[PDB]
This record gives structure tokens, C-alpha cells and sequence, in this order.
RNA sequence: UAGGGAUCGGGUGGUGUUUUUUUAAU
RNA sequence: GCCGGUCCGAUUUUCGUGACUGGCCAACGGGGCCUUUCCUUCUGG
């Protein structure tokens, strides 16, 4: 709860500051990834797009 | 259609899908004569939607300058409609690439009620607002011949 | 006859390009009154002096209440008083030279219209009733 | 610019209280 | 003038031409809620209101099902024993054909009159 | 020609009078001018109806005119 | 009927009755009403009288609203609790299944034909849903085979009619009877209702509709409660519908129990991976309340009941680690609760707890603090279940790894091999001598520049909380007590010293100082005012005094107050600092006049320190008007007015 | 901080203290949001899953929320991401608060149609639409703006932007 | 009942010749 | 409706039921409270 800001951005710096396999064990935890989904309409715009691409590529077959 | 677009079926009396991209009624619609999952319909934001049943989504919308009135398949091409609207021209839309009309039928004095193809795929039947209903072929643009 | 009129927006707030503050606006508008200028003449200057629409959208209210509520009103409207004016030169012109009939057609046209506009304020009772005209 | 010397509340007082005065 | 009046006159004779949308500039809720019922029996399509401040206009998406609407301008009280003659009296059959009486809920018709069992002054007949 | 009369083509709504559209609004636009003489900004409508003076240095922007007022050739503006 | 059109329609408002309350009325009417002989039929009579004529999906909805207002009565209702209608039950089950040349005509329209050729099966379908949920609420009263064997093939017929409303009651009633045990026409009857089920999910082109999400919790009870379960390939298959319908809602709580159902009975499947990746960043990435609780449940029962390989165990312990570091504050707090529960239930946690600490320690220089004190107590967690060597690294790394690194080290040693714990203490003791040196001075300096870091501070108070070398620490917090977060740790830390443990008198002369130019201090106020009773005893009862009087801005003035209403021998060693309180005889003002009229509740002393204090204020007042009347300003003294307005 | 202290909690307290580390980051804020008040501040559940959150201003001070909309809700939206921040105004009436609480829902301006058209059943359906201005950003939150307008009023109101979307 | 061309007065936009450029104008 | 728990029996996990518990979620309704902010104008004495 005591919350002092420390300007400090030392994830990797803090993993950075000892001997060695402690950071052997810092790279075998590292993903870095899950990001935020966008709103709802922009969400249905993009998979209607794929949508639409997919259906193109059904009815490519009654091109011929 | 009516408020939204719904799907029902035979054995349900509740809708089982609701398909619409906003709230926006929809005046008319058509299923194909193959590759049926997907379907077309226009609404009165003076557009053309497609949908597909088998993503069971809205898939794709254009907007033209007036509001469409009858929309309709074809039923040999199973990729190309026709699409009769209040300007007084049957434009005739492949679905595939649907940023070009690729023939408007332009023969008319008022607005276009309802088209319709053959079964042998290849004439157009149209009925006007005005006291006419008309012919077509596909592949000329103007008027075959009028009753 | 002919329309020839502003168009105001369908907006009704200040048009958020605007980077300046509300009682600014105010004290502006009665520095120009303390000059001694007309509300219209107060309304072009400051559409034209700093990016006002107009006071009712950028104030709170009209300039003519927020005159009133300076305290600088005027005990005439415009229009009454800009009649009055243009009748006492019309008047004086025709004093000057009295073959001018054009303009004593036209001095009855503007007698009329003031006497109109006069029936109307007397009628609403904003200015004080015996007023008619001298 | 163009400004008035009539047709506001405050200056045809004083208008009128230099004619009271002189 | 009568702004309902002309505005029925508007649509009337827009139908006696053969158009299809028809612009309607001075609207009122009155006329509102009048082509609302009058598109309840589906005498008209459907209708928009675009709302700017001034008075807000009307576009009416007719199809062709009109051929004479009107108003009475003696907007004169009506009793229920009464607008059977009115009725006999305005439309070319008994049936065939509206009118609409403004009264304690508001925009019904002759049908509605009777079903809800009140009555009014009669604004406006349709068939 | 025959045109929707609800919400019609951008082309045909610039195209015709700013009170025959359906919502009709301003077609003049305010933008703000550079005073050639002290380097600083003020705003000023399109259709100016006077001569307007900068408050630092009251040289010239804009003499009037009819329509939109004639910006006094030193000056640089942009819309806003 | 024609009261409720004119209550739903728009145009009558001006009324506060007609907001109608309409349903509460039989909802309270059926727990009298129930003598279940003649008055409940008298209730169902006129429902089938308006029923049978015409109807809307308006009126149909507010009807079905209606009868779900008397089975919620039937069940609050304590009249049937024992079989007596059941009778009634089987009662509604048993009653759902040329020579016009001279005649005249008017009237031309002619009869819809609508009118009940369907609608009799839509009065079937609806107290057939009123009963099935007659019989799914005596459920809570008893489950008897004997009295309802008798109703299965209605039951049966019922399902295999398919008119919505009956399917959604029927499907519940099997989920409650799926516990019970009838005979082998109950097996055929539960296998042919799970080939009904996998039916309507093959035939309804989307699971997020409540049929299929209510089915799919009636293939949880099937999968849950039988001998035989069926069909490996199409619980596959079903699973593959399920899963692309993770994202969109209206999916969740029925699914996902339908999820962890099959998850618990541990059946392998290809799918599962599939929507075990998607569940997870659902549990992450989520917006609703209890779903992502729900998905985490799911997700970690299927992390422990499941064997994966080292590339997945490593792959989604890496997904956990950053996703630590996901911008919310709620999505934290569930993969904070994930690896709670991973903690509490290691040879991975000896392989994960050294980085868990480390992504925890950087969850905690993360944002605004209730991630953050999640963040510490599954810290405290890790280290109390870490045995020797994660402790030993996480040592090393808060002795090795500015003021960042000083901050998690005092944090460290706060939290959690005493011996090593005292050599990092002699490490912080170091740090806290170099640190509380003359920044408390500067600070000083900078109030009375005002007046005319911290976070090393801040860590060294909570450091001296956590531990003669209790008297070098005590004098250097004597020196930092000597901004108001600083000031505030560093009162409660003198307070604690001064318990634990003239120099009191200077420890004094610092805290009134302090106190002087919010519930720390109060609890100063209550230090200060126990020094001053624990009390040159009678030099440094007179600083008080003085001190009280130069005191006497609204929470210090109102524990002035305090301090001088519980510290005024009555009046010999009490008649010093009066004058204040007889200067006190807009809510700091109405605080400040409660407590003063509290002091003069709480004899001729004290008349005569009011006759001293009356003749001082007279003496000032005096002073001041001969003053004005000597100098004699008005703008000052008028221009109030204008400032106030 | 620097709210109405009548009844504070955690998220309000938390967007003060994103309010107050813009002033720690110093130098663009010249003592202009010290004249801030705030009312109070609220979150709501909307249909896209998110949340937006509402928060008033006693409106002498709407138009001392000026230039810093921009500017504070880049700033707290990487604050405090995903969710949606807007500001309201609050007091033959109330029609005039409604729209004028979408008039400054929307964006300090830019409303620039009220439409609404009546089926052929009886469904009215009322649009409002924007003009053109900064779309690619607006198209967002589009349909948390109808939510928590319809939050707010219960009239059923649907957005649009005259353009191909 | 509706449509089109031309002209006069005003305004907007275009971009060639008449025009011209540090005297003002437009 | 979701979930955790005191239990009986099997267990050194987990399930059957009967009790009983709380943490929370939606639908109902009941009692208040805030939307008459704190400050100026009645027909007559
Ligand atoms: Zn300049």
C-alpha cells in the first residue's frame, strides 16, 4: 500500500544484477505477450473481414 | 426481416439467430439457388448486405445511392445478383468483388420494383414502378423488349 | 422577395477550437460598451475580434441580458432607434430641399413601419406606454 | 469605431445631467 | 396558413403525381403522430423526421396505396352516434376508408374510436 | 435528377445552397492568420465585414468585401 | 385488457399510481389463495379465456412473466409440500396433451384465420412450462419415484415436442432427476435425451443461445451422473462447436460448467488444449465479474489434473509470468490468484518461485496498489513455503539487485535463517545511517522556506518497524522525525521507540515542532500528551503549556483541543494554558466549538483565569483602538466584501 | 487529492493521483487544472465488455476542461487502460440536460444530425450522427457512447458517422 | 402541370488569356 | 445460480446424501435517502 513511484523500469536490470543461472532461470520465465482485446465493433469489423475472406475463397471454388 | 434480420427454423418459435450490423431495418431479402449458406438482403440505409450462415455473420455492405428495392441471384453463376433500386437502373453486382457494378441495365422512367432471373440464367425480367415491366438479356445492358 | 440570411450550425456550444476564456468574452463585450457601440455592431466585432459564433452559444446568454445584467441597457431597442434615426435625417433632408416627393414617399413608408414596431413594443410593454413617437 | 452618442441607458443620463448642470 | 393542411396537401398531390419520397418541410407532432397512424394502416411506408432546431422536416416514403388524404378545417366536436354519418358522409364506403378523430388518447381512427369506446373532434380523413 | 431525398451525395450537398439542404449550416470557415509584423496568431471569420486590426501590432489583415475578405498579402493563414 | 393498454401505452403520465406494481399483486394474492381446490382453477380460467382468442409476443411475454409470479408464489407458499397436487400436476399434463341466396351480408371483411389452430398449442406450450415448473419447484420439497413414473412419458412427450419454453423447463427437470435412479426406461429415456441434445447443438448454428448453453449444462449432468457415457467422437465434436463461441457473451456460466465438468472426468481429448489456451486468455483478458473466476477454475483444473509436455509447462508458466504485467487491475488480481493457487498446491515451485518473487517484487513497483498488496501477500506466501535454496536466491537478489533496489531489499528483510537476516539487517543499518542523515534536515529547511527523496526514509521507518543497535536507530529516527508521509511514519516510529526503549524533553520539543509548522497525528497528539502525564519536570510542563498556547490547521487545532480538555491539585498545576480556550470560548469552527464547550463542561481559580484572560482581551483591545484612534485602512477593512464576492 | 471529499473511493482517488502525476510531469500543466472540480465520477458496464467511466463537472468549469481533454485522456488511457473516460455537465426541462449531456458525451462539440424514422410496425428508432472529425479514433468507442447514453437517459439512441462505416 | 437555354445584379470555386510588377485600389 | 467450508461414510485426493455456514452473481419487490444544493420575489392589513 505504500506506494512510492521510483521512476524505475528494472525488470530485466533487476534479473541483470547477480551471479550466473539467476539469469539462466529470468530467461526461462520470459513470454512477453497477451495485450488488450479492442472494442466490440472494431473486434466484429475484423473477424466479419475474415469472414469475408473466407467466403470468397468458398465460392473461388465455383469459379471454374 | 423487418426490425433486424432473424433466422429461424421449422421447429423453433423463438429466432434462432440475429444477424443485422446495427439497428437498421431491412427492406427485403434472398437466398441463393446454390452454395445456399450465404445469403443477400437490402435495407433501407440504401444498402446491400451479404451474409453467411455457415460463419452465421454479416459479411460484407455496400452502400449505393438509393435505397434497393428487390434484390436477386442467379441461379446458374451463384456469385452474381441483380439488384433492382428506386434509380431507375437494375444494376447487376458480382459478389466477389463488389467495388464494381459489372453491368447496370439502364432502361427505365421510374423506380425499378422488382427483378428476377431466368432459370436458363441468362434473362432478366424486371417490373417498374412505372406501368411496364421490361426484359433483358445479361450480356447487353439495354432493354431487350417491354410489355 | 428573396432570402438572404445566416445559417447558424447545428451545434449549440463553443466550437472547441476556441482557446479562450467565458468571462473574457463578457469583459470584452462591455468594454465595447463602455465605448458606446451598438449590440449588433458588439456582435461583428466579436465574431470578427476573437473566434466567437455568437454570445448566446459561447456566454450563457444573449448580449442583450448580459447587458442588462451589466447594467448598460439600452432604454431603446436597436431597431426602434435605428428607424428614429433614419426618419430624423430623412426629415432633415426633406427640411433642406422640399421637392424631394421620393423621399416624403419614403418618409411615410418609414412613419409606417415605426408605428408598427412602436404598436408592438407598447403592446409587449417593454418601453414605457405614452411613448408614441414625439 | 463607429460608436454612438445615444441610445444607451447610461450615456443619455449623463447627456441629460449636462444639460441639468450647464 | 393551416400547416397539417398543407402538408396532406403536399403528400396528396405529390401521389397524384407518381413520385416516391416526398419532402415535407413544416412538421409538427400533430402530423407526426397522424401519418404515424396513417402508416399503422399502412397507407404509406414508412417516414422520417430529421430534426434541426427550427421546425424539422418530414420525408415520407409513399408507395401508391393513397389517392386522396384531407383535413376538415371546422375542427368540430363529434359523438359517438355521429360518426356513422360522418363516416357516410366523407369516405365512399363504410369500411372502405378512415377517419381520424382527435380525442382522450389522441390519433385513433373511427375503428378505434369504437373499439376503445370514447370520441373527440374530428382532425383529418384517409381512405 | 432523381436523387433520395434523405441523405444525398456529399458532391450534391456542396453543390447546392447552404438553406435548401436538409440541415442547413455555415459554409464559411473562421481561420486563424499570422500578423506579418509581431509573429503572433489571431482568428478571423471568412466573410470578415470589417477591416480587423492585430491587438499587438493594429497594421492591417483583412479589408472587407462582399464575400469573403481579401487577406493583406503579407499575411499567413489557415483554416480551422 | 384495456386498463393495461392504458397503463403501457405512452401518452398518460401525470400519476404516481400508475407505475402499477401489477405482479406483486398475485405474488403475494397465491399465498392466500392457495386452498388449491377451486380458486387456483379459478386463476388459470380467464388466462384460457383471453388465450384462446388472440394474442402478441407483448402480451405473451408479460403473461409468461405472470405465471412465473405464481410459481415463484407456489414455492414461497407452504400449503403443498406433500402430493396433494400433484393429482393436478397430472391434471394439467392430461389437459395439455344456394342457401345463402336469401341470406343478407354485411360486414365485408372477412375472419383471420390465425385465430387458434396454432394458438392452442401455444396454450399447451405455456402451462405446460407452468406446470414443469410446478414440479421443478416440489422438487424442493421431495423427489419421490413412485409419484412422478407416472409423469416421465408426459415428460418424454413434452421434450420431443420442442416448442422452446417446454424444452428449457424439461432439461432442468432432468438435471435434477439425473441423481435419482428409475429403471431401464430411464436409461433409454436419458440416452435418447442426450441424442436430443446433440441434435439441437448439431442443428442451432451457435451455442450462445440459452437452449444450447442450458443443454450443454444437461451434458455436464449426463457426463457427471450415469454408468454409461457415449460417444467420444461427438463430445469432440460438440466440444469443437463450443469452443470459436468463447469469445462472444451470453455463452458463460452454463459452458463453462459444461467445461470444467469434463475437465474433472478426465477424459483426453485433442480439443482440450485448444480451449485451454483460449480459456486462459479469458482469464486474463476478460471484462466480466465472476467469469474470468470461473475460467481460472477451469483453466487451473486443467493445468494440475492434465500431463502436458515441457514445452507447454514451460510455455504457459512464461504466459503467467508477463501476464503478471497485464494492464488491468482485476485481470492481475485472477492470475495473482492463479499462482496463489499454484503456491498453496513443489519442485516447480522450487523452479518458478525465484522469478514468481522477482515478476511479484516488479508487480509491486507496479501501479496503484491493490495489485500490490496482492502482490506482497503472495510474496509472503512464496517465501514462507520456500524451504532453503529460494529463499538463499531470493536473498542474494535483494542484497545484490538504487533506490528501487534499497526499497525491495527493506521490504525483503520486512517480510522475511536469522543469522543471514542479520547480516542484511547490518547491510540496511548501513543504508539507513547513510540515508536518515541531514535530508531530514533539508527537509526542515524546506518547511521553513515554506512556512517563512523520502523513499529511502519511508523505507528506513518501515525498516525500524520491522527490526544498541535499537539506541543508534532510535537516535536516527529521533534525527528524521527532527513529506507528511515521512513526518507521519516517523511519529509512529518514535512512538513505538519511546514505548519499546533532557533528550525526552528535546524528543518532546521535536514532535511539538512537528505537530505545529492527520491520525498520526492524533496518535502524536496521544504521545505527547502521555510524555507530558509520564512527566526540569515542571521547565518542561510550562514549554508545554506555551507550546499549547502557541499552537492555539484544523486536525491539529482540533487535537489542541483534545490535548487541553483531557489535561485541564485541580487548577495549582493546572492554570497555565487557559487563555486559548477562553480565546475559542465553517466545520473546522463548528468542531472547534463542540470541543471548546466540551472543556468548560470538563471553581474560583478558574474564575480567576477567566478574569485574567477577560482583562488581557480587554487590555489588547484597548491597545489596538488607542492605536486606530492615534494612526487614524477603511479600504482594507471594507474590501472583504469584494473579495468574498 | 483534489476531489469533493463527500464520499471518496479507490478508482476516483486513483484517476486524482493519475491527475496529480501529470503534475508531477510538470511542464505543460501551468497551474491550469488547479482550478479543477469535480462532482463525481462513476463506472458503468457497457455491452462491449469494457467499462466507461463518467465523470462530472459543475459546469462553470466545463469550459476549464479546454484544451486539457485531449491531453488527460492520453494520458489516463495509458494510465488506466481499457476503459472509456467521458465528462458531464449535470443540474418543460430535463430535454435540454439530456442533450446537452450528449453534446458534451460526444466530445466538447461535433454533433452534427438528430434523425428518426419510423418503421412501418411502430418502432421509432432515433440516430444521432457526428460530422467528419477524427473518425479513425471516435469509431472506437462508438458504441460505448450509445450504452452509457442510454444509461443515462433510457432513450434509445443509435450513433452514426455520415461516411462508409 | 413540368423541363431547358440565354441575360442582368451579387456571391463561391476552378485555371488560361487579357492583366502586370513596392504608389493606393481590386 | 456459482463457489469455499463444519461435518457422516468411504479417502490421506474425491464422491453420495442429509443438516448447516459464509464469499458472490442476476431477477423480483419493501423501507428510506440524493436529484425542493446553502442565499433574494404573493394577491390585502
Ligand atoms: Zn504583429
Amino acid at each position: 500500500g505504500a506506494s512510492g513511484k521510483l521512476s524505475l523500469t528494472d525488470m530485466m536490470n533487476v534479473i541483470d544484477d547477480r551471479q550466473v543461472i539467476e539469469n539462466a532461470n529470468l530467461l526461462k520465465g520470459k513470454s512477453s505477450t497477451y495485450e488488450v482485446p479492442l472494442p466490440q465493433r472494431i473486434q466484429q469489423r475484423h473477424d466479419r473481414k475474415a469472414a469475408y475472406e473466407i467466403s470468397r475463397q468458398e465460392v473461388s471454388k465455383w469459379n471454374d | 426481416g423487418g426490425a433486424k434480420i432473424h433466422l429461424w427454423d421449422v421447429n423453433r418459435l423463438k429466432p434462432v439467430s440475429d444477424l443485422s450490423w446495427g439497428a437498421d431495418n431491412i427492406t427485403s431479402l434472398k437466398f441463393n439457388q446454390n452454395e445456399t449458406d450465404i445469403l443477400a438482403s437490402t435495407g433501407s440505409d440504401n444498402s446491400i448486405v451479404l451474409y453467411d450462415l455457415r460463419t452465421n455473420s454479416p459479411t460484407q455492405k455496400i452502400v449505393q445511392t438509393m435505397r434497393t428495392n428487390a434484390i436477386c441471384w442467379n441461379p446458374m453463376e451463384a456469385f452474381n445478383f441483380v439488384t433492382a433500386n428506386e434509380d431507375h437502373n437494375a444494376y447487376y453486382y458480382d459478389m466477389r468483388n463488389l467495388s464494381r457494378s459489372l453491368n447496370v441495365f439502364k432502361d427505365h422512367v421510374s423506380a425499378v420494383m422488382d427483378v428476377d432471373f431466368s432459370p436458363t440464367g441468362d434473362e432478366i425480367v424486371t417490373g417498374s414502378y412505372d406501368k411496364s415491366i421490361r426484359i433483358y438479356k445479361t450480356n447487353h445492358g439495354h432493354s431487350r423488349e417491354i410489355y | 422577395k428573396g432570402i438572404s440570411s445566416s445559417a447558424i450550425p447545428y451545434s449549440r456550444n463553443a466550437p472547441a477550437w476556441f482557446k479562450l476564456s467565458s468571462e473574457s468574452v463578457i469583459e470584452q463585450i462591455v468594454k465595447y460598451a463602455r465605448k458606446g457601440l451598438t449590440p449588433s455592431q458588439i456582435g461583428v466585432l466579436l465574431r470578427d475580434a476573437h473566434g466567437v459564433t455568437q454570445a448566446r452559444v459561447i456566454t450563457g446568454n444573449k448580449i442583450m441580458r448580459i447587458l442588462k445584467s451589466n447594467g448598460l441597457a439600452p432604454e431603446i431597442p436597436e431597431d426602434l432607434y435605428y428607424l428614429i434615426k433614419k426618419a430624423v435625417s430623412v426629415r432633415k433632408h426633406l427640411e433642406r430641399n422640399r421637392k424631394d416627393k421620393d423621399a416624403k414617399f419614403r418618409l411615410i413608408l418609414i412613419e409606417s413601419r415605426i408605428h408598427r414596431l412602436a404598436r408592438y413594443y407598447r403592446t409587449v410593454a417593454v418601453l414605457p406606454p405614452n411613448w408614441k413617437y414625439e | 469605431k463607429k460608436a454612438k452618442k445615444d441610445f444607451y441607458r447610461f450615456q443619455v443620463r449623463e447627456r441629460k445631467k449636462q444639460e441639468i448642470n450647464q | 396558413s393551416s400547416v397539417l393542411a398543407d402538408a396532406l396537401n403536399a403528400i396528396n398531390n405529390a401521389e397524384k403525381t407518381g413520385k416516391r419520397q416526398v419532402l415535407l418541410r413544416p412538421s409538427s407532432k400533430v402530423i407526426i403522430k397522424f401519418l404515424q397512424v396513417m402508416q399503422k394502416h399502412g397507407y404509406i411506408g414508412e417516414f422520417e423526421y430529421i430534426d434541426d432546431h427550427r421546425s424539422g422536416k418530414i420525408v415520407v416514403q409513399l408507395n401508391g396505396r393513397l389517392n386522396k388524404c384531407g383535413v376538415i378545417s371546422p375542427r368540430f366536436n363529434v359523438k359517438i352516434g355521429d360518426i356513422e354519418k360522418w363516416t357516410a358522409n366523407l369516405l365512399p364506403a363504410r369500411q372502405f376508408g378512415y377517419v381520424i378523430l382527435t380525442t382522450s388518447a389522441g390519433i385513433m381512427d373511427h375503428e378505434e374510436a369504437r373499439r376503445k369506446h370514447v370520441s373527440g373532434k374530428i382532425l383529418g380523413f384517409v381512405y | 435528377l432523381v436523387q433520395d431525398l434523405l441523405h444525398p451525395t456529399a458532391a450534391s450537398e456542396a453543390r447546392k445552397h447552404k438553406l435548401k439542404t436538409l440541415v442547413q449550416g455555415p459554409r464559411s470557415y473562421f481561420l486563424d492568420v499570422k500578423c506579418p509584423g509581431c509573429l503572433n496568431i489571431t482568428t478571423v471569420f471568412s466573410h470578415a465585414q470589417t477591416a480587423v486590426t492585430c491587438e499587438s501590432c493594429s497594421t492591417i489583415l483583412c479589408t472587407p468585401t462582399g464575400g469573403k475578405a481579401k487577406l493583406s498579402e503579407g499575411t499567413s493563414f489557415r483554416r480551422k | 385488457g384495456f386498463a393495461g393498454e392504458e397503463k403501457d401505452s405512452e401518452n398518460y403520465h401525470t400519476k404516481v399510481k400508475e407505475i402499477k406494481s401489477n405482479k406483486s399483486y398475485d405474488a403475494g394474492e397465491i399465498l392466500a389463495s392457495n386452498i388449491s381446490l377451486t380458486e387456483f382453477g379459478t386463476l388459470l380460467s380467464p388466462v384460457k379465456a383471453l388465450l384462446m382468442v388472440r394474442i402478441n409476443l407483448r402480451n405473451q411475454n408479460k403473461l409468461s412473466e405472470l405465471l412465473r409470479r405464481y410459481l415463484l408464489g407456489l414455492n414461497h407458499n407452504s400449503d403443498s409440500e406433500s402430493e396433494s397436487i400433484l393429482k393436478f400436476c397430472h391434471q394439467l399434463f392430461q389437459e395439455s396433451e344456394k342457401e345463402d341466396f336469401f341470406l343478407v351480408n354485411l360486414e365485408s371483411k372477412s375472419y383471420t384465420i390465425n385465430s387458434n389452430s396454432l394458438l392452442l398449442n401455444s396454450t399447451l406450450q405455456k402451462f405446460a412450462l407452468d406446470l414443469l415448473r410446478n414440479v421443478i419447484t416440489r422438487h424442493r420439497s421431495f423427489l419421490t419415484v413412485s409419484h412422478l413414473e407416472g409423469f416421465i412419458p408426459f415428460l418424454r412427450d413434452s421434450l420431443l415436442s420442442e416448442n422452446e419454453g417446454v424444452v428449457i423447463s424439461t432439461l432442468r427437470i432432468l438435471i435434477t432427476l439425473i441423481r435419482l435412479d428409475f429403471s431401464d426406461e430411464s436409461s433409454e429415456i436419458f440416452k435418447n435425451c442426450a441424442r436430443k441434445v446433440l441434435n439441437i447443438i448439431k442443428v442451432s448454428p451457435s451455442t450462445s443461445s440459452e437452449l444450447c448453453q442450458m443443454g450443454l449444462k444437461f451434458l455436464s449432468a449426463f457426463i457427471r451422473h450415469t454408468d454409461s457415457t457415449l460417444k467420444d467422437t461427438a463430445l469432440s465434436y460438440v466440444l469443437g462447436r463450443v469452443l470459436p463461441d468463447l469469445n462472444e457473451p451470453s455463452r458463460q456460466g452454463l459452458a463453462f460448467n459444461f467445461l470444467k465438468a469434463l475437465v474433472s472426468k478426465h477424459i483426453m481429448l485433442p480439443e482440450l488444449y485448444d480451449i485451454a489456451d483460449t480459456t486462459r486468455e479469458i482469464m486474463v483478458t476478460n471484462h466480466s465479474k465472476e467469469i474470468r473466476d470461473v475460467s481460472r477454475s477451469v483453466y487451473y483444473q486443467f493445468l494440475m489434473e492434465y500431463d502436458q509436455s515441457k514445452g507447454r509447462l514451460e510455455k504457459q508458466f512464461k504466459f503467467m509470468v508477463d501476464n503478471l504485467q497485464y494492464p488491468t487491475e482485476s485481470g492481475r488480481q485472477s492470475v495473482m490468484e492463479l499462482i496463489n493457487l499454484i503456491i498453496t498446491k513443489p519442485a516447480l515451485l522450487s523452479k518458478l518461485s525465484s522469478s514468481f518473487f522477482l515478476a511479484l517484487v516488479n508487480v509491486s513497483f507496479n501501479d496503484d496498489a491493490p495489485r500490490c498488496r496482492e502482490m506482497a501477500s503472495v510474496l509472503i506466501s512464496t517465501m514462507l513455503p520456500k524451504l532453503e535454496n529460494k529463499d538463499l536466491e531470493i536473498v542474494e537478489k535483494y542484497i545484490a539487485a538504487d533506490n528501487a533496489s534499497f526499497l525491495n531489499l527493506g521490504l525483503r528483510t520486512y517480510k522475511v535463517s536469522i543469522g543471514f537476516e542479520h547480516t542484511i539487517e547490518l547491510d540496511e543499518l548501513a543504508i539507513k545511517r547513510i540515508r536518515y542523515i541531514l535530508s531530514d534536515t533539508s527537509v526542515g529547511s524546506e518547511h521553513q522556506w515554506d512556512l517563512v527523496f523520502s523513499s529511502y526514509m519511508e523505507a528506513t521507518e518501515s525498516v525500524y518497524k520491522h527490526g544498541w543497535d535499537g539506541i543508534i536507530t532510535c537516535l536516527l529516527y529521533p534525527h528524521s522525525w527532527v513529506a507528511n508521509l515521512v513526518h507521519q511514519l516517523i511519529a509512529n516510529k518514535d512512538k513505538l521507540e519511546i514505548s519499546l526503549t533532557t533528550i525526552a524533553t528535546r524528543i518532546l520539543h521535536q514532535l511539538g515542532a512537528p505537530s505545529i509548522p492527520a491520525n498520526v497525528s492524533i496518535k502524536t497528539l496521544v504521545n505527547i500528551s502521555i510524555l507530558w502525564k509520564e512527566q526540569t519536570g515542571e521547565d518542561l510542563k510550562y514549554t508545554t503549556a506555551i507550546d499549547y498556547m502557541v499552537t492555539r490547521g484544523i486536525i491539529r487545532s482540533d487535537e489542541h483541543r483534545m490535548d487541553s480538555f483531557m489535561s485541564k491539585a485541580l487548577l495549582v498545576q493546572v492554570l497555565d494554558e487557559d487563555e486559548v480556550i477562553a480565546e475559542g470560548e465553517y466545520l473546522e469552527t463548528y468542531y472547534s466549538r463542540a470541543v471548546d464547550e466540551e472543556q468548560e463542561e470538563l471553581l474560583e481559580d478558574k474564575l480567576q483565569v477567566s478574569d485574567f484572560t477577560k482583562i488581557y482581551t480587554a487590555v489588547k483591545q484597548t491597545v489596538l483602538e488607542r492605536r486606530k484612534e492615534r494612526r487614524s485602512a477603511d479600504k482594507k477593512l471594507r474590501k472583504h466584501a469584494r473579495s468574498r464576492e | 487529492a483534489k476531489i469533493l471529499s463527500q464520499a471518496p473511493t479507490e478508482l476516483e482517488l486513483q484517476v486524482a493521483q493519475a491527475f496529480v502525476e501529470l503534475e508531477n510531469s510538470s511542464p505543460e500543466l501551468k497551474a491550469e487544472l488547479r482550478p479543477l472540480q469535480f462532482k463525481s465520477i462513476r463506472e458503468i458496464d457497457v455491452a462491449g465488455g469494457k467499462k466507461a467511466l463518467a465523470i462530472f463537472v459543475p459546469v462553470p468549469s466545463l469550459a476549464g476542461f479546454h484544451k486539457v481533454q485531449t491531453k488527460l485522456t492520453r494520458e489516463l488511457e495509458k494510465k488506466f487502460q481499457d476503459r472509456h473516460v467521458i465528462f458531464l455537465a449535470e443540474r418543460r426541462t430535463l430535454t435540454a440536460v439530456h442533450d446537452k449531456i450528449l453534446e458534451d458525451l460526444v466530445f466538447p462539440t461535433e454533433i452534427v444530425g438528430k434523425r428518426v424514422r419510423y418503421l412501418v410496425g411502430g418502432n421509432k428508432i432515433q440516430k444521432v450522427l457526428l460530422d467528419s472529425k477524427d473518425v479513425q479514433q471516435i469509431d472506437y468507442k462508438l458504441e460505448s457512447f450509445q450504452a452509457v447514453y442510454n444509461k443515462l437517459t433510457g432513450k434509445q439512441i443509435v450513433f452514426e458517422i455520415p461516411s462508409e462505416t
